[PDB]
C-alpha cells in the first residue's frame, strides 16, 4: 500500500527521495 | 474449500504490508483498520475457524502490541472455554504447524 505512497511522492515534490 | 482462504489472503495482503502503525494512529485509515480487526477477532472468535487463526496470528507476530494483542488473547479464552475438545486439537496442531520473529509466532 505504500508502495502508491512513494509512488505519488517521487512524482509529487521530483525529488530521488532516498 | 480452499478459495475462503485463498481470498482472505489476496484481501488482507491489500491492507496491512509492514506495520499497523505505519498509517498514524487516531486517523482514517488506523481506524479502520481497528475496526476490520475487530470484526476478524468477533467472526473467528464465533466459528473458531483455524486459518483464520493463523492467518491473524502472524499478522499480529510481525510488531510487538501493534494490533491490540489484548482482544487477541481474550479471543484465545473465548475460544477455548466454547469447541468441541477434538475441534480445539485440530486448531492446536494447525497453529503448531505452522512455525515451520519466526520464534515469535508461538510466543505472542
Amino acid at each position: 500500500n505504500p508502495a502508491e505512497n512513494f509512488r505519488v511522492l517521487v512524482k509529487q515534490k521530483k525529488a530521488s527521495f532516498e | 474449500l480452499e478459495e475462503l482462504r485463498r481470498v482472505l489472503e489476496q484481501l488482507i495482503v491489500a491492507h496491512f504490508p509492514m506495520q499497523s502503525r505505519e498509517f498514524p494512529p487516531g486517523t482514517p485509515r488506523f481506524n479502520n483498520y481497528v475496526d476490520c480487526m475487530k470484526k476478524f477477532l468477533d467472526a473467528l472468535e464465533l466459528s473458531q475457524s483455524p486459518m483464520l487463526l493463523e492467518l491473524m496470528t502472524e499478522v499480529l507476530c510481525r510488531e510487538q502490541q501493534h494490533v491490540m494483542e489484548e482482544l487477541f488473547q481474550s479471543s484465545f479464552r473465548r475460544i477455548a472455554r466454547r469447541g468441541s475438545c477434538v475441534t480445539q486439537v485440530g486448531l492446536l496442531e494447525s497453529v503448531y504447524e505452522m512455525f515451520r520473529t519466526r520464534q515469535s509466532f508461538v510466543d505472542r
